[PDB]
């Protein structure tokens, strides 16, 4: 990375101004004579004691243990930005009642308790409690700062390198601090190539949230990367809390310690709009945040398979050779990707007429193999009078403009390019409509989309992005909306894929840039990483930081984007990627070809093994995503989410869990012959999924490994569903029989769910065409029952096998199901491992049934 | 008499042959289905060269045999392309 191309806090005038304010007595005070209390909110005027500027505080109790704080100017020269389209609804409120009041303080009770809010007038402060337990304080260090709109180096016009920001509205930054007593561990605020547990920023830079295209980004630093989710989670043995700072402008976050952690948010423009999510459990915080910004869109099943990409497959013959290569080497793959060279000179929605002359025929061939293709579509449009997309956007005034009213022109892949104003709802409608099969000539239903460079990336722009003073829909400046530009591109593309199918097909869109709410539109990935071991390691904390803030469909380029990975690293990367939500191999233009059959047999075999593990686990992955979609719970989880009282798990980032059932510790060092695996849980047991060896928690196990090892353990008390018949793509497998892997707890119990539907439509929601089964084992009986009776589905899927770990040898196995006489099943038992295999139950997955041992 | 796996690992009644559940370590009890991970399906390709395919390609909805016999209960109707 070239750090000089990106601003440090001292180079961002608003950050320097805000950060120069040090702890002390706040000049802000609440004017309690102006206090007004209604059923939905409390409002009160605040005044700055020196400037005499008046602000309005709108304080609200909310349902589900949350509090909203909004501060804006009482009489602004012009309205301040309020972030649209991120919140899914107007949050239901809870009534505030005055339970105490004096000349300097007001105590408010939320609904009928136990939550309370103390408003101190001078200096202005808010304290949030549950009964007598103080959870959080606001403005405790007196760092609130609200720069009012006026009619000081860099406060007005400001230059960065060769770029001048005309800054017509001058200094308008907002900032506020929060104190978290009892909290020593905080997480979130992606995207940074840094540790899962966030570092204190006291003696260095704050964390930066500003969607930027950072070429050859480096590790373990707070530089802003491609996406920004302004959500911070705090965890202790006693409680979980969340802070959601709803602001779309450049934001800097300072973290400091004292036990107590203090957080300061500093934003360029807009209002102060913050949600305090009081838990108490981390799952309560996930539900709270999901109620505000929605949940992960349910991926079509194929998008959870393996994706093969590079910059670039040369032509149709290369795509078809790659397709045939997977089949000739018995390696599954669902999708083949087409990067920017597939288009006509990077005019999106077009095809190179020599390389891709017959895209419908190429898509037909992939469809005959039950595979999909993904084509890149970026949000920069070549300035070319012969290009219809440019001519239509120019003619309809849908481009971002400069202050003089001309269409902004920057430099990107097609050379001179303009930037559609995705903040304009008519621009988004036009974009969605461009994905119709009539408009996007050469597209077909098995063609999905990748949105890259949507920060937006501008090669000749400041920090490789758009001018701060460019003008968007409604007269808002680029500085006001920057961090939601990419989200809008993602949203409009997803809606395009839904609309082209008549609203029936679920979309699949990968996006580089993102914000709060991006989970509703598809997948994200960690951008242009490098083919190095420390980048392989950092994929875990980066995707875990995203999972915690609702973006469950995350991944990193398998093999690394830049440079050539050695075969051992490529193998370990396939193994890591095979257990991460978005699983794609991708590579830079200058790299050698790295399709997995080009390696020596030992490496091919380890890669095929990893692919087979992933494909067999698709029913499990699909179910976790359904739980993410319905509840807002993360798919990939830090161990502290499952073990909140185990303080040794709070900073772990070389291990993770998938749901509550699998613990993964991928090998991430060259020449490793073993790994230290921490298996948590008092009275918990863990099964090595390969050997079936049972291990008691809590312990650190030194596990020996070879090239083909993927250290994975199943938790006792869980039931994992698999498709053991691995075929060439997920479509081929989606009607096949299931094998249930029952891992018994020390009490001889287990449970697990299974979600099934057609694999690709909204019929599960519009027609309740799905199955949600609950499998439960207790007292020598395994039972299948409905976990949601509203769901019905016509399916040939049946239960072909049950594998029970931790079971003794039965004398007999009986199956009962309505409509059939009692059945006797044959079985095999290994006394060394205590693994019992039940042969061919033969029952429909849509039916209730019971299997009794003995 | 019963069926003996070509690898000698088990002896099963012929009712467990092509019953869509894998009983032999070599996959020899399921030559006509997709049940075994290491089985093979024989494309008879009457009038042309016969071919063997992976068992996982039986009823996968993809036409693997030129005679189309690998797709007999998938919904994909394969045409004879042996020439
Ligand atoms: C909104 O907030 C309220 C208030 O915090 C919240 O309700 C509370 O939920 C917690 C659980 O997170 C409850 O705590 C339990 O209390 C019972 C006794 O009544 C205990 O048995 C429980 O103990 C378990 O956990 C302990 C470790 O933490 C173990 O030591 C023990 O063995 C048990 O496994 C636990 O302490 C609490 O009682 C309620 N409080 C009230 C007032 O209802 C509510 O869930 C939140 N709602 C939403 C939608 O977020
Ligand atoms: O479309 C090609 C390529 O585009 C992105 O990566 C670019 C490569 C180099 O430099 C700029 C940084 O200024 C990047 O945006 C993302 C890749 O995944 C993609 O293959
Ligand atoms: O005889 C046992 C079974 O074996 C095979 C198929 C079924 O027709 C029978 O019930
Ligand atoms: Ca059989
Ligand atoms: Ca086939």
């Amino acid at each position: 990375v070239d750090r000089s191309n990106f601003k440090t806090c001292d180079e961002s005038s608003f950050c320097k101004r805000q950060r120069s304010i040090r702890p002390g007595l706040s000049p802000y005070r609440a004017l309690l004579d102006t206090l007004q209390l209604g059923p939905d909110a409390l409002t009160v005027h605040l005044i700055h004691e020196v400037t005499k500027v008046l602000l309005v505080l709108e304080l609200q109790g909310l349902q589900k243990n949350m509090t909203r704080i909004r501060i804006d100017e009482l009489e602004p020269r012009r309205p301040r930005y309020r972030v649209p389209d991120v919140l899914v609804a107007d949050p239901p409120t809870a009534r505030l009642s005055v339970s105490g009041r004096d000349d300097n303080s007001v105590e408010l009770t939320v609904a009928e308790g136990p939550y309370k809010i103390i408003l101190t007038a001078q200096p202005f402060r808010l304290d949030l409690l549950e009964d007598r337990s103080l959870l959080l304080s606001v403005n405790a260090r007196g760092l609130m700062a609200f720069e009012h709109q006026r009619a000081e180096p860099g406060a007005w016009e400001e230059t960065f390198k060769t770029h001048s920001d005309s800054k017509p509205y001058g200094p308008t930054s907002v900032g506020l601090d929060f104190s978290l007593p009892g909290m020593e561990h905080v997480y979130g605020i992606p995207e940074h190539a840094d540790s899962l547990r966030l570092k204190v920023t006291e003696g260095g830079e704050p964390y930066r949230l500003y969607n930027l295209d950072v070429f050859q980004y480096e590790l373990n630093n707070p530089m802003a990367l491609y996406g920004s989710v302004p959500v911070l989670l705090a965890h202790s043995f006693h409680r979980d809390l969340g802070i959601f700072w709803l602001n779309a402008a450049e934001t800097w976050v300072d973290i400091s310690s004292n036990p107590q952690t203090d957080i300061r948010w500093m934003s360029e423009s807009g209002i102060i709009d913050v949600f305090l999510m009081l838990g108490p459990s981390v799952f309560d915080v996930f539900r709270q945040y999901a109620s505000l910004t929605g949940t992960q869109a349910l991926p079509p099943l194929f998008s959870l398979g393996y994706h093969q990409s590079r910059w670039n497959y040369r032509d149709e013959a290369d795509v078809l050779e790659v397709d045939q290569g997977f089949d000739d080497h018995n390696m599954p793959c669902d999708v083949i990707w087409l990067d920017i060279e597939h288009a006509d000179g990077k005019r999106y929605f077009t095809w190179d007429p020599t390389r891709f002359p017959q895209p419908l025929n190429m898509l037909e061939h992939l469809a005959s193999k039950r595979r999909k293709l993904v084509a890149i579509v970026d949000p920069h449009i070549k300035v070319d009078s012969g290009y219809r997309v440019h001519e239509e956007l120019r003619n309809h005034g849908l481009y971002v403009k400069t202050r003089d009213g001309s269409d902004y022109e920057g430099w990107c892949w097609p050379g001179s390019a303009s930037y559609p104003d995705f903040t304009n709802p008519r621009m988004r409608a036009w974009w969605s409509n461009m994905f119709s099969f009539d408009n996007y000539e050469g597209s077909a239903p098995n063609l999905y989309v990748w949105n890259d460079m949507n920060e937006p990336s501008v090669f000749n722009g400041p920090e490789v992005t758009m001018l701060k003073d460019a003008v968007h829909y409604g007269g808002w400046e680029h500085r006001d909306i920057h961090n939601i530009y990419g989200l809008y591109v993602h949203m409009a593309t997803a809606d395009g894929l839904i609309q082209r199918s008549g609203g029936i097909e679920r979309p699949f869109v990968l996006s580089r840039a993102f914000f709060s709410g991006s989970q509703r539109f598809g997948a994200v990935w960690t951008g242009d990483n490098t083919a190095e071991w420390d980048h392989l390691k950092i994929s875990i904390p980066m995707c875990l930081s995203l999972a915690l803030v609702g973006l469950s469909f995350c991944g990193a380029d398998v093999g690394g984007f830049f440079k050539n990975p050695e075969p051992e690293l490529l193998v370990r990367w396939y193994q890591m990627g095979a257990y991460q939500p978005f699983f794609r191999a991708h590579a830079h233009l200058d790299t050698g070809r790295r399709e997995p059959w080009l390696l020596a047999s030992q490496y091919q075999d380890a890669i095929r093994d990893a692919l087979f593990q992933r494909y067999s686990l698709l029913p499990f992955w699909y179910t976790l995503f359904y739980q993410a979609h319905k509840e807002g719970f993360p798919v990939m989880r830090p161990l502290w989410v499952q073990y909140p009282e185990d303080m040794s798990t709070f900073s772990i980032e070389d291990q993770f869990m998938l749901g509550d059932a699998l613990l993964i510790h991928p090998v991430s060092d060259a020449g490793a012959h073993g790994v230290q695996v921490y298996l948590p849980g008092q009275e918990e047991v863990w099964y090595d999924i390969q050997s079936y060896q049972k291990h008691h928690g809590p312990q650190t196990l030194y596990l020996p490994v070879t090239l083909s090892s993927i250290p994975v353990f199943q938790r006792g008390g869980t039931i994992v569903p698999r498709w053991m018949r691995v075929r060439r793509s997920s479509d081929c497998m989606k009607d096949d029989p299931i094998t249930l892997f029952v891992a018994l707890s020390p009490q001889g119990t287990a449970q697990g769910e299974l979600f099934l539907d057609d694999g690709h439509t909204f019929n599960y929601q519009t027609r309740h065409e799905f199955l949600l089964r609950r499998f439960s084992f207790s007292g020598s009986t395994l039972v299948s029952s409905s976990a949601d009776p509203k769901g019905h589905l016509e399916t040939p899927i049946w239960i072909e096998r049950v594998v029970i770990m931790g079971a003794g040898k039965p004398a007999a196995v009986v199956l009962q199901t309505k409509g059939s006489p009692e059945s006797r099943l044959s079985f095999q038992h290994d006394p060394e491992t205590s693994v019992l295999i039940l042969r061919k139950p033969g029952v429909s997955v849509a039916s209730d049934w019971s299997i009794h041992l003995r | 008499k019963p069926f003996t796996c070509l690898d000698g690992t088990a002896t099963i009644p012929f009712d467990q042959v092509n019953d869509d559940y894998c009983d032999c370590k070599d996959g020899s009890d399921e030559p006509g289905t997709a049940a075994c991970p290491n089985g093979s399906f024989h494309c008879t390709n009457t009038g042309y060269k016969p071919l063997y395919i992976l068992s996982s390609r039986v009823n996968d909805g993809v036409c693997d045999c030129c005679d189309g016999t690998d797709e007999y209960n998938s919904g994909t109707v394969c045409e004879n392309t042996c020439r």
